């Protein structure tokens, strides 16, 4: 090896002419050492064939070469970069073949029209008409960048090779051609899109291999946009209508997946004619993957129907299918629907929502699958900003209050975990008047786990409304429990003070909670007493130092003299942790 | 040593048995503590009274989910920690471990199953073998069970015990007068306290268990009046509703093993005696 190039090499390992990783990235510098002439005459050549399999390296080498135009002599020599890139394109680990292509696409623009024809396109062919397969999987991504700029004669040539790539004998070289047919389509003259693209499209849509067919749906969106509305019915729709009917649910899945994109690409008229029925068929597909994909698109679809026929196709074509899906067996499907169904309100109005959706809204808020009622609960903002907070509270509140008080705790625990959500959505004014009551009631529930749930639920609530809202709406009622005759409730009080010090700030804790805590150091029951020690150890860090020494230290010290073993022990522990011992 | 007990408890809460080594330790100390206690152990409220558990470890965890974690919530278990259930070892060891760490927060009584012969017929003995390869852990626990207090008096008004009343015991003093440091006898006061069952036939009757007796309401009223008791709180009997009142409320049964033997389909309950001896029940189903 020789300097300066030898600096790239890693003489310390045991490879096969491997390069220094942290160095291939510092390549623009060696290029600057020797000049532009020597970068071409010796650096590139060395990089071209010295292609070990050190992947982290191969990747960088591919990326780095896409920003070397200028260190090679500028445009006039940009093609010196082809050889090493052509190679890197046919490698293994796709990540590399990708970078190779991205770079090849980048520098394609640097090549002059004349150089494209002389060096680039020729590289496209050798990759297309290449033996190996990856060499072709990657040729597909290089047609759209050179087509527009080369000659009418070469344009033709390029079209032919792209064709041959679509009809390749290998499924992969076909899946690849298909997923790049759209972009290639966009750079051809309308004429050739009709005479050349359409036939390739038609062919790939009716491929023996469905892994190839499901990919032509995406191509259909692109081709469909490029063509004038009147040409759609003759050149495309038969193929698309067939796809939604395809034997392979995978192909149907892609149709429901790209439905909204097809809608736009095809136009309102055809959407009302051909797509509304297709959509209904997909929502009733035997395979739940397809029904779900479809249900997911419900809101986006109705949104895009022509303003004039909108509300009608909805109440007459779409809505009856939706009532069906809310009852589907698969939770996969009820799932997809619930995460978007209430988004239809601002497209049916206050009146329509109140009469036709609010019922489906309840049918799901009381569904078995937890994810389902949760999806409905996570999206109230729109139904709420459409119908009135009262008209909603009038159709949701009884659902909640009925579950917040129910047979099984667990079922109750579930409603406790909707609160931070309902809060954040419906607002603090609604919460202070219809929900705060329920959250306080749970603090005193018979079941411990419920009390516990509601305790930490307060912290989540303060994170939603703030420390001021806490000092005014919640701390007053929480403290009131310290006077409770039942020790289970008095402890609940200290448990709420423990959690609320985490988010109420030093002021509000010292002034409005610390006093109540220190005041219970003389509670008649030992359990409250030692839990007081614990509470001071918990909130101690939030209090400033003067407080910890003037008011806490004394109380703990006294507790250490208590008759009870545990109050004594926990008192000591608190001192030691706070460093007041 | 305290940091240790805390760890042992953290372990047992993950349902992971302690080692033969540690059990031997835990038991020696538990004995020390349990010896000082009386045959009619004084328990001051507030405290939650629990009935049978029988190795149903996950239902025990459900019990703590409902009544609160120890030592925050005080507990009084009326015996029957082993047999029938699938985790006798984890269950009884967690409980004894709670007792050694928090003498004043937990009270454990002896049930008819905290004994040597019955544990070799219904689980515990064989489970110990499958989990320790030898009978030592079983001997450490059955020896310990000899020290378990036969009964507890809460606030000098609520008398708690596993089984029930004996025709050869009419006063709390008669009970304090027994020597409980021995295996459970096949007949007599000590036996009866752990084996008898309240009945809806008057006076004394022949127990279908083959040990102890049945006793009607008349017997309870007399026992209660003669001892300044407001209630007799016991377990030992499967009760579908989890808990059950009988004898014009002079007696209450509290079973804490939901779906007993994993086939009965009964609810379980625990009884909360507050700061004022006011009682409330919590019924629960088996934990999922
Ligand atoms: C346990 C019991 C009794 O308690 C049980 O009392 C009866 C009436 C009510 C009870 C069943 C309750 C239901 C709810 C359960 C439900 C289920 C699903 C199962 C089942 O479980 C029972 C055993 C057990 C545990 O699960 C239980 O006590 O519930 C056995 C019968 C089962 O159908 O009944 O049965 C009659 C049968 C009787 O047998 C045995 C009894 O021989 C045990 C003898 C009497 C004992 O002698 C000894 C040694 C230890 C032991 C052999 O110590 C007492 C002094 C003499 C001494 C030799
Ligand atoms: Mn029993
Ligand atoms: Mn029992």
């Amino acid at each position: 090896s020789l300097y300066p190039i030898a600096v790239l090499i890693d003489e310390l390992r045991n490879e096969d002419v491997q390069l220094r990783l942290n160095s291939i990235k510092k390549l623009s510098t060696i290029a600057l050492a020797l000049g532009v002439e020597r970068t071409r005459s010796e650096l590139l050549p060395f990089l071209t064939d010295t292609i070990y399999d050190e992947d982290e390296v191969l990747l960088a080498l591919a990326e780095q070469l896409g920003t070397f135009t200028t260190l090679v002599g500028g445009p006039e020599y940009v093609h010196c970069l082809l050889p090493p890139l052509e190679s890197l394109a046919t490698v293994e680990e796709t990540v590399v073949r990708d970078k190779a292509v991205e770079s090849l696409r980048a520098i394609s623009h640097e090549h002059s029209p004349s150089d494209l024809e002389a060096h680039f396109v020729p590289l496209v062919k050798r990759l297309a008409g290449g033996d190996w397969f990856t060499s072709r999987t990657s040729a597909c991504g290089l047609f759209s960048v050179c087509y527009p700029r080369v000659s009418s004669a070469v344009k033709a040539e390029l079209r032919q090779y792209f064709r041959n790539l679509c009809s390749d004998d290998t499924p992969m070289v076909r899946r690849a051609a298909a997923s790049k047919l759209g972009e290639f389509a966009k750079v051809l003259e309308l004429d050739n899109v009709k005479s050349e693209i359409i036939p390739m499209f038609s062919n790939l849509a009716s491929d023996e291999q469905d892994s190839v067919r499901l990919l032509a749906v995406e191509a259909c969106v692109n081709i469909a946009q490029l063509l004038p509305q009147e040409d759609l019915e003759a050149l495309v729709m038969p193929t698309l209508r067939q796809a939604a009917e395809d034997k392979s649910w995978r192909v149907r899945y892609m149709v429901a997946d790209k439905f909204t994109e097809l809608q736009k690409a095809v136009g309102p008229e055809i959407t009302k004619t051909d797509l509304v029925p297709a959509f209904q068929n997909l929502m009733k597909d035997c395979e739940a993957e397809v029904r779900a994909a479809a249900s997911h698109k419900v809101k986006e679809f109705c949104e895009n129907l022509s303003a004039d026929c909108r509300e009608n196709v909805i109440m007459s074509q779409i809505l009856p299918c939706i009532k069906e899906l809310v009852s589907d067996a698969n939770q996969h499907v009820k799932s997809a629907l619930a995460s978007v169904i209430m988004g239809l309100s601002p497209i049916l109005g206050k009146d329509n929502t109140i009469e036709h959706l609010l019922p489906l809204f309840l049918a799901q808020l009381k569904d078995e699958c937890p994810e389902v009622r949760l999806n409905i609960i996570s999206n109230l903002d729109c139904v709420n900003e459409v119908i009135g907070i009262r008209q909603l509270s009038q159709s949701l509140l009884p659902a909640i209050v009925e579950l917040a008080e129910d047979a099984k705790w667990r079922v109750r625990l579930a409603i406790i975990e909707y609160m931070p959500l309902l809060a954040g959505q419906l607002g603090v004014e609604f919460f202070d008047e219809k929900l705060n009551s329920l959250c306080m009631a749970w603090l005193v529930d018979h079941v411990y786990a419920i009390r516990e749930a509601a305790t930490s639920n307060l912290k989540k609530l303060v994170e939603k409304f703030g420390k001021e809202w806490a000092h005014a709406t919640i701390i007053p009622k929480v403290l009131a429990m310290s006077g409770d005759p039942n020790y289970l409730h008095r402890m609940t009080t200290l448990f709420c003070i423990n959690v609320l010090s985490e988010v109420c700030g030093q002021d509000i804790t010292t002034k409005h909670m610390l006093p109540t805590v220190l005041r219970m150091a003389g509670d008649p029951v030992a359990n409250v007493r030692f839990n007081v020690a614990k509470s001071l150890q918990k909130i101690g860090p939030i209090l400033d130092n003067s407080t910890l020494q003037s008011e806490v230290k004394p109380i703990l010290e006294k507790l250490t003299q208590d008759q009870d073993v545990d109050v004594k022990y926990f008192a000591q522990e608190a001192l030691t942790v706070l460093s007041l011992a | 040593f305290t940091k240790e007990l805390d760890q042992w408890i953290e372990q047992l809460n993950e349902c992971k048995q302690l080692s033969e080594s540690q059990v031997k330790s835990l038991c020696e100390k538990a004995k020390e503590i349990l010896t000082k206690e009386s045959n009619v152990q004084e328990v001051r409220c507030p405290v939650t009274v629990c009935g049978d558990v029988h190795g149903q470890f996950h239902d025990l965890m459900e019990l703590f989910r409902i009544g609160g974690k120890s030592p925050d919530t005080n507990y009084l278990f009326m015996g029957d920690y082993v047999d029938r259930g699938y985790y006798s070892v984890e269950t009884v060891t967690l409980l004894v471990a709670l007792k050694v760490r928090y003498r004043e927060r937990i009270t454990i009584l002896r049930g008819n199953h905290e004994s040597r012969q019955i544990t070799q017929v219904y689980g515990f003995y064989d489970e110990c073998l499958r989990k320790y390869g030898n009978a030592n852990v079983w001997k450490y626990f059955t020896d310990l069970f000899d020290y378990l207090p036969l009964t507890a008096l809460v606030d000098g008004q609520i008398f708690c015990l596993h089984g029930g009343l004996s025709p050869s015991i009419d006063t709390l003093d008669h009970i304090r007068a027994l020597d409980r440091l021995q295996e459970v006898p096949h007949e007599g006061p000590m036996c009866d306290l752990l084996w008898s069952d309240p009945d809806d036939r008057g006076g004394w009757g022949i127990s279908p268990r083959g040990a102890g007796y049945t006793f009607g309401q008349d017997i309870s009223e007399t026992f209660n009046h003669a001892n300044g008791l407001t209630l007799v709180s016991r377990a030992h009997q499967l009760v579908m509703e989890g808990y059950n009142w009988c004898h014009d409320r002079n007696v209450v049964t509290i079973f804490s093993a939901p779906n007993y033997c994993y086939r009965c389909g009964n609810q379980a309950a625990i009884m909360e005696l507050d700061d004022t001896l006011k009682y409330s029940f919590l019924q629960f189903d088996p934990a999922p």
